[PDB]
């Protein structure tokens, strides 16, 4: 099974800058198969990346994912005040599917 | 839009089962291109998959629960249920049902799209 | 009795092309992103299908596993009027299992038509009936030719010279009429989905190319 | 008269040869978003073609359907002046009817060409000639060799050997000149679409190919 | 001793059909970015690899080069159990052997599943079952039909048509159960590889059908 | 003289082998934007090719086309050893001057490598030469066991048997080793276009092979 | 991340070898699809390729220095050796080791990333 | 062998202005395999761009290259203190690889 790890454990920022999470896999993912998700504390996850680069259907402009053979990263153009909770990345492009670990941030 | 409702006891004693069913609306499970699985979170950790289930009665799991997890899909009400044996208070979590997505050619099971 | 055999390998005949044939057809990129059809993959599986049936039946029944090539074998006196209609019947079910079991074991997602034959949209009915016409003319005129006993220059698999007359009817017709060549294979998957659109040429237009073949030749060019 | 019969049946030969062999070629993506050529399908629609009318009719006229092998039998004193005269304007009828027939049930939208052989842009009408001299001298070398009465060594399919002589020609020559090799192939469809570009080397060079192999073979290797 | 001969062949004759066949199935872009399958290539080499192992060793073991097919001819009385028992062993060696040697010269970057059979996700255990069942069901009354020495209407050669039915089982079950048709075949990779999901349907699945053509044939059809 | 019959055959079946085979190889996108490779076009069309000459001059000179071919048959006592040093310099020369035809009537955008055989990058010359063998070895066998004049079940065409040997070797190790499975079609272009790296597991790979193949069955299975 | 660190002597006289080591950590030498290979920078001059080599054991070297270039593989240590014999003055320079990419269907040498 | 030029030989700017870089092949290379390096004085060089126009994860947007047949163009949209290094460029259509000469970027 394909690990993943995701770091920083916790990102702290302003609001308004620029926030990056980064996703690495232990193993080569086929065909660019991960996905990530965003959960409010106390709720359902949520979707918005599929295939490190497609934007859900309904998701803010200002997400945006990227990558390549075992380094993924999303980037969020201007933060807001709903986007300091957490983010989970999946990958599925080698069973069984796995998830990340979490990447809380918090305002600065 | 599709949404999905669980349904469960919500306190089991240790070494019980663990019923729950999620039931489906605004989509129908057989005419679609959609799998059906469990997703759980324990409190204070990441998220942890259990298992699917096709409309054919197909159904894939966790290596790690193979053994304890079992998914039955009921077409007729347009449901689906799950089945956790032996359980312990390590199996505290709150379990959500979502809709897989899924790849044509080989069937298996693609990101989580969307939630309960 | 001899009769119920080669009723029942008509029956088991028909069942395994159809199931085999339509099988190779599906279309495995879904109803989302289609993936690009592989023609000459449609085209060998029809045409080796019947070399193969023709093979294993062929001396059991006669290996008609066509309901044009019955109706040409009765008009030129060569099965019984009695023994063409159950050869009829049998293909008929034959073609509806196999379509039917084809269905069982396809997920949903790819099933799309069930690979039943279609007249293309910018093509007049009376320019498909024409198409159907004649790649069944031409499988027709070489079942005759090579089943012909006063011949004594046939080589080779007359098996497989049968298989590659049906593989060239499909590596030509596929995009204009679906390539039918045979009523019963069109019937077959028809009943299934119910999808029963310009369905009167695929009974006229190869019986019809039947009935010239068996009847040229077997009349005209080698009395 | 035995002579109408193989008359009749090099222009039917030719007729259905043309029609199921062009329509292989044609491009289905339309001029305006064109779909990759695929060569192993019209490699084997014309090669299997040519297999299969020579089992239906190689006993009824002797299985030209090919001027440039009609004038390789007469040098090598195999059909008389008299009866090779109607075997090539039989030819070149039905190539231009199955051509024809060809242009009226396809959507004008998808014509194109109408398998039109064309010289390669940057290729010399010269390189041209030459590569239509050999992937020709090739095929009636193997037609002299298969029908040979003296050889015992002559095992499987006769018609099917001659075809995949037809297929190897065009899996080699298809982006060089079209892969003709037949005269009567090329004749057809330009007389109907009106495209007559170094339709010289057609003629000039199947037939110069055919004569050095019936020449080659029947007094030099096998006398 | 002619025993150890027929056991012999039987070993090699295995080994490279696995080799061979297994081959076609690697996906040459890799990992990061998967060519698309060609279907075409994956049938011919499978069946075409059938086709040259019968013809080889087809006078000197048998040609069975099946586990499933040893188990029909013992059922009908065509070898005795003793040596059925070392063809069986012999044909499961010769699988290891030949697909651990495609392991040693295939690169790491595109050994991936080394062509182990997998059922469908979406397809259930109950339905790939059945589908094995058919696809060898076909296979077996091929050979049963072609080596029938009762027949005097056998034409053509009896390895290419044991081939062409190996060829349309694949093009039609590939993405369904990967087509097996053979228990060594899938006995193979899975013991280099260590992949044995669902291994047990390729076992009951083909030794099913397999007994059901050669008794449906010998006791029913052609006693 | 029989003999300068056959060395003259074996120089003009090498050179119509290599020129349509070697063809069928060129990338016509260029390149700049090279085009998907086919794997089956140039499969079936080398297969095809040696199906084609060995039926043409199969009589004549023994249709050898291969030095490999020619050694096996030199140690197993079928020819002479005088008769064989002819054979290969003909087959040389055959393989010099169709490639050189080839480059002459090629545009000079699309030439590229020309059909010369590559070991694969990561692939290193132990197992480029293991591949070699084991894939001459298949052809070497069938070329014995369809050509033993004391067998009575060989059936259909063996000029087909032989090419359907060389197509599946040409199906798995095209991008291994090139699949060259003959001397003299990698020592053709590599005298032309002047790539020599790695040619001695072309001539040690396939000979070793051959040699085997020929004594084993010679001497151990059919003695 | 995979990281790349050599190791040599530094000072070798006219006519002997040139023996470096380049360690790998963070990355498998044998589970990957990546190459491994050399480069220098003569002082004052451009980078200049040298060789590669595979898990497999298959080499490549620049054809100007064929001849005397020589480099081995040790998977069991995860390490990577070059071997320079009859070294001059003018094979002064900066010795990189790289991770070389390359293209599955060929097997030939891509781009350099990352670096020593 | 294809035999990589880059010109000019040194390229002079002020900070801000846009730098554009040329590599020109003495022969057609394949399928637009060129690759730029960036190399700090006295450090080990670096992987800019791949294919003449895909970008390296966690390469600054600044960066990106166009170009096919037998010229390629590295520009800057704008430049910074630290771009002020050498520049290589990469060729691998055809074996055996070979690299460009260098064009130093230095403060006008």
């Amino acid at each position: 099974e394909i690990v993943l790890t995701q770091s920083p454990g916790t990102l702290s920022l302003s609001p308004g800058e620029r926030a990056t999470l980064s996703c690495r896999a232990s193993q080569s993912v086929s065909s660019r198969s991960v996905a990530w998700y965003q959960q409010k504390p106390g709720q359902a996850p949520r979707l918005l990346i599929y295939g490190a680069s497609n934007r859900a259907t309904g998701i803010p402009d200002r997400f945006s994912g990227s990558g390549s053979g075992t380094d993924f990263t999303l980037t969020i153009s201007r933060l807001e005040p709903e986007d300091f909770v957490v983010f989970y990345c999946q990958q599925y492009g080698s069973s069984p599917l796995t998830f990340g670990g979490g990447t809380k941030v918090e305002i600065k | 839009q599709v949404q999905l409702q669980e349904s469960g006891p919500g306190l089991v004693k240790p070494s019980q089962t663990l019923p729950l069913t999620c039931t489906v609306s605004g989509g129908y499970i057989s005419s679609g291109s959609h799998q059906w699985g469990w997703i759980r979170q324990p409190a204070g950790k990441g998220l942890e998959w259990i298992g699917r289930i096709y409309t054919s009665g197909s159904t894939n799991y966790n290596p790690s629960l193979k053994s304890r997890v079992t998914i039955s899909v009921d077409t007729s009400k347009n449901q689906f249920s799950l089945k956790l044996s032996s359980v312990t208070a390590a199996d505290t979590a709150v379990y959500y049902c979502a809709r897989v997505n899924y790849d044509l050619l080989t069937g298996r099971a693609n990101f989580f799209d969307p939630w309960g | 009795q001899a009769f119920w055999k080669a009723v029942t390998a008509e029956f088991l005949a028909m069942l395994i092309f159809v199931l085999l044939s339509l099988g190779s057809t599906i279309n495995w990129g879904g109803t989302e992103k289609p993936l690009p059809v592989d023609m000459v993959l449609i085209s060998l599986c029809f045409g080796l299908s019947i070399a193969t049936m023709v093979q294993c039946f062929g001396h059991i029944s006669g290996g008609h596993i066509n309901p044009a090539v019955t109706v040409a074998m009765v008009c030129t006196r060569k099965i019984s009027i009695a023994k063409s209609v159950f050869y009829i019947a049998a293909q008929c079910l034959g073609a509806i299992i196999g379509a039917g079991i084809l269905y069982l074991v396809t997920p949903p997602s790819v099933v799309g038509g069930l690979g039943v034959t279609m007249v293309h949209g910018n093509l007049t009915a009376g320019h498909g009936l024409l198409v159907e016409l004649i790649i069944t003319f031409q499988l027709v005129f070489t079942i005759f030719a090579s089943c012909d006993s006063k011949r004594t220059d046939v080589t080779g698999s007359i098996a497989l010279a049968i298989g590659f007359s049906v593989a060239i009817g499909h590596l030509f017709a596929i995009n204009y009429t679906g390539a039918s060549m045979n009523p019963a294979r069109s019937f077959g998957p028809a009943v299934i989905m119910g999808n029963w659109e310009n369905h009167w040429i695929y009974w006229v237009g190869p019986i019809i190319g039947a009935v010239l073949a068996g009847g040229l030749y077997e009349y005209v060019f080698c009395p």
